[PDB]
């Protein structure tokens, strides 16, 4: 204060599509051109947690208000619900018959 | 009701040294200044144990749970299932059942199911790596421990199956006066319901600590997934350390916490390895009541074992303190003469010892 | 094509692979399946390396309904023109006449394998 600077840069290797923070402000999500999302740590980019198995790019990324549950929907036709705590999935969940864009939240529930 | 310990300490300790003695114990005030005083419940869970494996121990709580009765009865065994409670893990029941498991009237072939990790007490692989080998020295031939399903806290729904066939009169004398020379450093890396990558990670940390010191350094990675690897997520590493000479293995273990980093937790273990041997001779710290004992019910013979002032704290007092009100056995201590260390050397009379159980 | 009528051979060649549980094992010349079977209850995965198209699909057939199937890849042809994947150990049951090629492609692969097992001849 409004003029705007850089910090730091994340050199990756991939082919960037979204990428989203957490509202606790703990965990800072990013998607790549392989099928992996990378979640990192606000404070120090600790390369929290990575993730597998998905086939095709995620297209968007969503966390829950209170950082529970993951939702990275890509055009594989299907939508990987991935529990926040382990960095496992609790249900993947096919629908969308052509490529899901965009996924948001609910603030209030998980809906 | 003759010999009396007070206070909830060892207490896993002080059923098994009366129940190879034959001598009865009473342990009361257990616990007594708590909210909610007495016993806890899997320290009544394991009382069930002992019971499952001798025919004729009688056992009493009273109704204030603070005094525990128990008059033993001899080693039958055979086999039978465990039901371990989630409070601890299955592990810590198995500890209990390697020091009775040479002298059983049958094979211990125990089933035991539970959570299988927890911070304070013995996962699977440390056991396996550490237990087991200084049960072979001895003279306890074809034991084993094999997994069926692998557990995670706080769920777990894991299966060990300890089977145990040597059924030996006693343990042999052993004597070793020399600290063992490590040769390779061998650990296992396992996750459950989690990501394959994590483990890979872990393995990397732990080598990279350990780059600097020169010898064989092999970690297995193993991965589980499906039904078989559990009900709840997680992850942990068991680092060995042994030398083939003398088949003598030194362990160090942690398991992955609520959001820990896996490189740091491979690179803790590695120290805590380090660490252990830093302060070890010949056993480790957590090897070394399982050896105590079996120099004690060993033979009426002169035991030798090269131990490490740094091993000699508080815990290892008391467990000199319990052996001397059941079997009263002083340990001799004498000094090394080798004038770089402060090793010393522990020489035991055995108890004379036998099976009472087992056929002929 | 020739059949080790020794079943109590197949188990020391397997053995002096030293499969590790996260292997891939590259068997070249699966023949009726007798080793593949073995290697996939021990190996994360095999691939498999075959020239006729008989032995292929009962290769499949064999492991089909089983457990450890789907560790199973067939790759099928002239070995010697097949661009190979990564693999840590390889096993070989391969006619003897092309051993000579396949030795120097085995060493000249991109990234080489860690340790291999192979049947060739008495004098070769």
């Amino acid at each position: 204060v409004l003029k705007l600077h850089h910090d730091t840069t994340l050199e990756l290797t991939d082919d960037i599509l979204c990428v989203r923070v957490s509202p606790d402000d703990r965990y800072l999500a990013i998607s790549l051109l392989d099928n992996t999302v990378k979640v990192f740590f606000l404070d120090s980019m600790k390369f929290y947690l990575s993730l597998y198995g998905h086939k095709l790019p995620v297209l968007s990324i969503d966390i829950s208000f209170d950082s529970k549950m993951i939702i990275t929907s890509s055009a594989d036709k299907n939508i990987k619900i991935w529990g926040l705590d382990f960095g496992d999935c609790h249900k993947s969940l096919f629908a969308h018959q052509d490529s899901i864009m965009n996924v948001k939240f609910l603030p209030q529930s998980h809906n | 009701k003759y010999t009396t310990f007070q206070g909830s300490q060892n207490f896993r300790l002080r059923i098994v040294l009366a129940t190879l003695s034959g001598k009865p114990i009473k342990i009361e005030k257990i616990r007594s200044g708590d909210l909610n005083p007495g016993l806890k419940d899997y320290e009544v869970s394991f009382l069930r144990l002992i019971e499952s494996v001798t025919n004729g121990s009688v056992i009493e709580i009273s109704y204030t749970g603070t005094t525990v009765i128990y008059r033993p009865g001899i080693i039958v065994g055979g086999a039978s299932t465990h039901i371990c409670p989630s409070s601890k893990p299955v592990g810590y029941f198995v500890e209990p059942m390697l020091y009775l498991a040479p002298f059983s009237k049958k094979k211990f072939s125990i089933l035991f199911k539970g959570i299988t990790a927890s911070h304070n007490d013995a996962g699977i692989e440390a056991i396996k790596w550490g237990l087991m080998p200084v049960m072979e020295k001895f003279g306890v031939r074809e034991c084993a421990l094999h997994t069926l399903k692998r557990g995670s806290p706080p769920l777990g729904g894991g299966e060990v199956h300890l089977v145990v066939d040597s059924l030996i009169a006693q343990p042999i004398t052993m004597h070793e006066i020399d600290r063992p020379i490590i040769s390779s450093i061998t650990g296992v890396a396992y996750s459950t319901r989690v990501s394959p990558s994590l483990v890979n990670r872990m393995i990397d940390g732990a080598k990279k600590v350990l780059k600097n010191l020169q010898c064989e350094v092999n970690i297995t990675a193993d991965v589980w997934r499906g039904e078989n690897s559990g009900k709840s997520p997680g992850w942990g590493i068991t680092l060995v350390a042994q030398s083939k000479q003398k088949g003598w293995s030194y362990f160090a273990e942690d398991i992955g916490d609520a959001g820990s980093i896996p490189e740091e937790l491979g690179e803790k273990v590695a120290c805590q390895l380090l660490e252990e041997i830093s302060k070890s001779a010949a056993v480790g710290r957590n090897q070394l009541p399982l050896a105590i004992v079996y120099m004690v019910i060993g033979k009426e013979d002169i035991g030798r074992l090269r131990i490490n002032k740094e091993q000699i704290d508080e815990r290892f007092i008391i467990l000199l303190r319990d052996i001397k009100k059941i079997f009263n056995t002083e340990v001799f201590l004498k000094p090394v003469d080798e004038a770089d260390n402060e090793d010393m050397i522990a020489t035991i009379k055995g108890i004379g010892f036998t099976n009472t159980s087992k056929k002929i | 094509q020739h059949i080790l009528k020794n079943p109590l051979v197949a188990q020391g060649i397997v053995d002096k692979a030293q499969i590790r549980p996260s292997d891939v094992v590259l068997e070249v010349g699966p023949g009726t399946g007798n080793l593949t079977v073995r290697i996939l209850e021990q190996a994360k995965n095999v691939v498999a390396v075959e020239m006729d198209p008989r032995m292929a699909a009962e290769l499949t057939k064999r492991v089909r309904g089983t457990p450890v199937e789907k560790k199973l890849e067939i790759m099928l042809g002239d070995f010697m023109k097949t661009e190979l994947p990564y693999f840590d150990i390889c096993i070989s049951n391969t006619p003897y006449q092309i051993s000579s090629p396949l030795v120097f492609k085995l060493i000249n692969q991109p990234r080489p394998p860690r340790v291999s097992i192979l049947m060739f001849q008495r004098e070769f």
